[PDB]
């Protein structure tokens, strides 16, 4: 075990690839539901989690490995979400206004942010590249960003005045800034409430799917404007009841685990990467 | 001899007797690298002209190659009018 | 087995110069040597065959002289002449088939099949007719210590091998990097291919290198060497290295840029060639280094720039490629050709006859199997049998 | 140059003939030519090498004769036949090194060499055995004028050249047209590509035309001629024709249709072939015009439909290709070829001993340059070269 | 071929090409630098342009020596073999363009037509020794 | 060559036996032998030298023969024989030289050294005296094949080659697992650690496997075998596999468990032992697998179990190893030993005289190279160059 070291390994194509692990990734993994607490405000039952999971067994996954969690809404679980969770699925309902707050959550949850933490009283912050963002999780975060001239001048703001700042964000839950990459920048944020990191984008979290349940294609993980990719994992449905959504998901759960896969930073193999 | 212009003509030619040869591209890239590269103010053309018209020597036809001065102001002081004509036209493309 | 060739050689003789209406002038010296060869056969006895289906025969000679009188061949001359000719083409048909069968670990080179032993006695001397033949001359060459030489057009000296190494991969195989090759006959077919089209490489140039060791050195080859490997050049899934899963290859071929070729022996570099395409020679060569490069477009068309983004998805993937056909060569120890038929024939004789799976040859003369690890022992029986199908072939077709 | 294929023939024929046993009935007549061969070169001086790294070695022969008075050859008669067979033989190796490496600007095909000069004397016209090989039957037959040719297998005639036209384009390179083609060795491969599919185009058919003329004429040329050239059957990214920006080649391969192949000699249509594809021939072209055209399927599946808009866009560009390989043919002249050795032989001797560049032949005889720029000067040398690497490669391999 | 075997440099009247197989012929429009008013007029800034300067340049090959066959203005050979054809009507033949056409039988003048020029030539030569 | 043995034989032998007092019936045959090199040799002239610092030197030949009237040989016979012999010897000396500075990538085995190629004609078969050294025997031999066999004491067969291989590593080099070995000269020395003492292996036992690949095959090898790999039993830091950084390695010896050695010849095993030390024998072997075990021992001692935690920290590394020296074996190539300077010898005539690097050989005969790379054209230039330097050393010390 050679944990740490790009290791080159030559593979033939004459190989008559295995049999199945559909049985193997179910009887050994963990599904896990994210769903609205209105949807079961609709459902109106408390069986049903009962039933859902004897379906479930049904369809091929053991008793115990089907776990359900609720949130108020989007935006309040928009807040430091962290999926402790084997193979994720977020039902996420879509309502006019919330596109950004979606967008954002997606980003967040699809892509896996390795991150620094930001003394914002202290020291004055710059965005290296194409791939770093601040990320915002709080009650209210009211990011103020001054940016700076090559002397540490404000442009626009004066360091010693909070009003002439440039906010960005106000009263989000959940804010993933991006700044002109280049500049050094002082910010102002509420430090009693909201925390900030310095977090960059590493390759995508292939363990956590999004099923948006209602309207068009909105979401943008990518934060440039020219691209705009439809990944494999923001799946899109329509809804009039969500016994019809739960259905649905319960029948092609084999599908929507073979869009998703074991998360790469949870296998032994990369352990001396950034193993988590 | 293998002689460049900045313009991309290229061209390759003994010393002795100026019959040029083939260029070899892949050797002159390896020998430029670290040879003593010399400037050109005879270029190969005139040089050949002034060879085939006048017959210059084995001494004379080296040192115009190196364009060794000492020598180079024979020509001039014998009014050799293909050297003449390459240096006037030298200072005439001093334009600007 | 060179009494075993004179022995060829003067009935092939005796089949094509022996013909109706001839000068006896133009067969002089041809019926002389057919007389000698029967004089020295005549009053012999030889065993043949016996392993496999290979029936046991037993062959007896007493033939009369061939004449010499007649001015002009006429019809009762052939007669007598085709009545002995078909005899010793059966002969020689059945020794040649029970020497390429027989096999040996030890002292390859050395005549099995005892019919053939004895015919490499003292009185069988006299039979020794000429060694013109390619494979026979370096028979010769060999048995005497001299630099021997086959000529191939299309020798398939590369064991066949179809694979990729993975210089960067993840579970996800969405931002791979690395080779895909396929040597096979005499085609190298090599295509390195990056995901993110050499985003983040030093200076946007990825550097891409295969090597691919001879298992015997080539002489005076003439090789075609072309850009875009066109085997992997459309889209692909690919059963991992593993075998669990299959990543998708959905490649976009690039130009390869400052491709060196570098023809090696003993490590020094006999030959190298730069950015040279088209055919090219190599004098003398162990192991090829074919090394290539992946350099980003610095300027780009809308239509490209949307093909290569800066974000993960990577929904094509770049790819640059080299083609190498080693279109003729010349070497010591004995091949296969697209040109030769001997590798062909005998495989054929052996699998005629069920021999069984014998110790130096891979089962069923797999080629691949056979050239892939090519001790001397191997390389000894190899140019034996080759030998004697040449000899066959002299008659049988 | 006919007494030095002479003299390598007859090497030849004694290293293979002159064997232990053989009857000299067998070998008289090469005995004769064997002793006249020794009685005219004794006491004769030769100097050979002396350019480039080619070491410069005297020869100096003084052999004795053979017997006459044996039956049947023993070891003595062979010994002594080894023993001047390989000095003769290693001599006719240098020689015939010392005349490939030379040129010379004016009278190609006149001797080079000065030991093979001294050969070409009035003094060794009696050493002249048979001109049986090709090249050497060649040479004759061009030394005084007459109709020759060399049949070759793959010529390869084409010098490398992979390129584009476009017969319609924009900075953005969205909707292009025109035609990609590689020639490279004995293989066209033309790919004529629409990026609007023939929308516009009279009739909805756009006519594509490659002329591609040979640098000499071929005879009796055997040709596979089949559709959709692969090279240009996946998507690129290509260089623009001033190499500041790369455009997007993404191809559907339609089928060409009214595909027309013209052989011609000297402008006059000399073949002509009219959607028929397979084996075809070529009594003789000095150059080829292929000639097919895209025609817009009239009725188009949904797909396809969906596939080919008539907005601007055009994601998916469509093509037409052609591939032509001239798998056999003759030449009055020699080239390279795939089953013959004679430019590896060459260009490796060239580079063994580092011969500088010389007046005609251009660096490393690259065939492409050697190809492309073919003055008769170049063919004469050329020619000369090529015989005497035949005349080595006849004992040397 | 490529191989610069004379350069003649501001030269005009007779001059003497030993051995070529291209002319590169290179000449330079130099624009007045001063001009008589009447120049002036002729050559203006602006768009209209009524009168267009031009350069040129004459090259007469007088004699020459020639490995193959040509025709000339000195012998007849041509116009022998081409009256012969014409009198009797020949029909097009293999190699040969119709007519004798000397245009379209020197811009393609492979070996084959080259030596079939040589013979007929050659032919008419010996004729013309006798019959004129 | 066989003529230039002869030579130094018959020198040595004069040398020896004709010495003061001695009768004649002891040098009667000598003395006709010496007579006929005498005879054979004069009236000529050689040449050796012309490459590098060796400078060129002519040998002309005219001395009379030795006496024959004598009962015997008296000091005034003996003075003849000093002039006469000195020169000789000088002679043979410069043309072993000569021979042994020169190389050819082909045909290495016919002469070099146009003196000795002169020497190698028909009027000098005259001398051939008796061929009895293993060198030149086996020369004869492997010229006309029989199988040969040099006898080696302790032959450095095996290249410089020190490193090793994680099976288990971490970026911080803490808990490691893997082989370290060194082969060099006649010396395998392999020791496989483990920093855990096979903690959490199966079953407590930790399996680690060699394979050396001799570049040619032994026969009746005798090979010492014994545990505890020396160089692989102290403390060191040895650079990482990539060099970034250092890693300490502190062995604890454990004995080698169920150590097996496998010597096998083409692929299948010819010799197997098992827990054998001490002096064994491999009858005909071209690799070696050294398979050991390091085994947690079960009941351990306080000390030792203070030594061995159960957690990562393992301030000490067990490590198991083995020692394989082969002090004699029969190799049908050549090799260099420790009991014979022909390598010696060649490499110190090539480097006093500063000969150029030829197209085979290394640079300066770095033996290490050169057996690494070993191909046939490689092969015979060295047992030429040696069986040269083996006739020298008859004469000059
Ligand atoms: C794979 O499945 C086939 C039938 O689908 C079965 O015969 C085979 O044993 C299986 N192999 C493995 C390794 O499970
Ligand atoms: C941001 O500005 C407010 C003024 O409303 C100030 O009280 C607060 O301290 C500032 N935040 C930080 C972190 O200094
Ligand atoms: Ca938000
Ligand atoms: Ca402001
Ligand atoms: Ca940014
Ligand atoms: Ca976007």
């Amino acid at each position: 075990q050679n944990y740490g070291l790009n290791i080159p390994i030559t593979g033939s194509m004459d190989t008559v690839y295995s049999n199945s692990t559909r049985e193997e990734v179910f009887l050994t993994s963990t599904l896990c539901l994210y769903y609205p607490t209105e949807a079961s405000t609709q459902i109106s039952d408390g069986e049903w989690k009962d039933s859902l999971s004897q379906m479930f067994l049904i369809k091929g996954w053991p008793t115990g490995s089907v776990y359900f969690k609720e949130y108020s809404n989007i935006v309040d679980f928009s807040v430091d979400p962290q999926l402790y969770c084997d193979y994720n699925l977020v039902l996420m309902k879509y309502d006019q206004s919330l596109e950004l707050d979606m967008s954002e959550l997606a980003d967040l949850i699809l892509n896996e942010w390795l991150c620094n933490p930001m003394d914002i009283t202290l020291y004055y912050y710059q965005q290296s590249g194409e791939s770093n963002k601040w990320i915002s999780m709080g009650s209210s975060c009211t990011v103020k960003v001054c940016p700076l001239n090559t002397q540490t001048l404000g442009i626009g703001c004066q360091t010693t005045n909070v009003d002439s700042f440039e906010t960005v964000a106000e009263n989000e839950k959940l804010a993933i800034v991006d700044v002109v990459d280049g500049i050094n920048h002082k910010i102002n944020l509420t430090t009693t409430t909201c925390t900030i990191r310095n977090c960059k984008k590493l390759g995508p979290r292939e363990n956590v799917a999004v099923i948006q349940v209602g309207g068009a294609n909105i979401l943008d993980i990518t934060a440039d404007p020219t691209t705009n990719p439809q990944i494999e994992r923001m799946m899109r449905v329509n809804w009039k009841r969500w016994w019809q959504v739960f259905y649905t998901i319960v029948d092609y759960i084999n599908q929507i685990v073979q869009v998703m896969s074991k998360r790469s930073r949870s296998l032994n193999s990369a352990a001396f990467y950034y193993r988590v | 001899v293998m002689e460049i212009n900045t313009e991309g003509k290229f061209f390759a030619y003994k010393i002795n007797t100026f019959d040029e040869v083939p260029f070899d591209v892949n050797k002159f890239a390896e020998l430029v690298t670290d040879s003593p590269v010399i400037s050109a103010i005879i270029d190969f053309k005139t040089l050949k002209n002034l060879n085939d018209n006048y017959g210059i020597t084995r001494t004379e036809a080296l040192n115009l190659i190196k364009s060794n001065p000492n020598m180079l102001r024979n020509f001039i002081n014998q009014n050799n009018p293909i050297i003449r004509n390459r240096i006037e036209q030298l200072i005439l493309q001093c334009k600007l | 087995m060179e009494v075993l060739y004179s022995l060829s050689k003067t009935l092939k003789d005796a089949r094509d110069k022996i013909v109706e209406g001839t000068l006896y002038s133009n067969v002089s010296d041809l019926i002389q040597q057919f007389n000698q060869m029967i004089v020295t056969m005549n009053g012999n006895d030889f065993q043949t065959g016996g392993i496999g289906n290979l029936p046991i025969r037993n062959w007896t000679f007493d033939f009369g002289l061939l004449g010499t009188t007649l001015l002009n061949l006429d019809a009762n001359y052939v007669e007598t002449a085709r009545t002995t000719i078909e005899y010793f083409i059966d002969f020689i048909d059945n020794v040649c088939m029970d020497e390429m069968v027989r096999e040996s670990q030890r002292n390859g080179v050395a005549p099995q099949s005892e019919a053939l032993r004895k015919l490499a006695g003292i009185k069988f001397k006299r039979i020794n007719f000429n060694n013109s033949s390619e494979y026979i001359e370096n028979w010769n060459l060999q048995n005497r210590r001299q630099r021997t030489g086959f000529v191939f057009h299309k020798p398939n000296i590369f064991p066949y091998s179809a694979s990729f190494t993975l210089n960067r991969s993840q579970p996800m195989h969405d931002n791979l990097m690395g080779t895909m090759w396929l040597n096979a006959g005499s085609e190298i077919q090599v295509a390195g291919f990056d995901y993110s089209c050499a985003l983040n490489a030093p200076a946007n140039i990825q550097q891409f290198e295969h090597i691919v060791q001879l298992r015997r050195a080539l002489t005076t080859a003439t090789i075609t060497l072309l850009p875009d490997a066109e085997r992997f050049s459309f889209p692909r899934v690919i059963n991992s290295a593993d075998g669990a899963t299959t990543w998708f290859f959905n490649p976009i071929i690039l130009r390869p840029n400052n491709v060196e070729v570098e023809f090696l022996l003993n490590g020094q570099i006999i030959n190298t060639y730069q950015a040279r395409f088209g055919t090219i020679v190599a004098r003398n060569f162990d192991t090829i280094r074919l090394s290539f490069q992946l350099m980003r477009p610095p300027n780009m068309t809308p239509a490209v720039n949307a093909l290569f983004p800066q974000a993960q998805p990577f929904q094509h993937h770049a790819t640059v490629g080299l083609t190498l056909r080693i279109e003729s060569a010349v070497c010591e120890s004995v091949l296969a050709d697209a040109n030769e038929t001997l590798l062909a024939n005998v495989t054929a004789v052996r699998q005629e006859y069920a021999i069984p799976v014998g110790p130096v040859f891979p089962p069923g003369m797999n080629w691949t199997e056979l050239i892939t690890n090519y001790s001397p022992s191997r390389e000894d029986n190899l140019q034996r049998v080759f030998t004697v199908a040449s000899i066959r072939s002299m008659l049988i077709k």
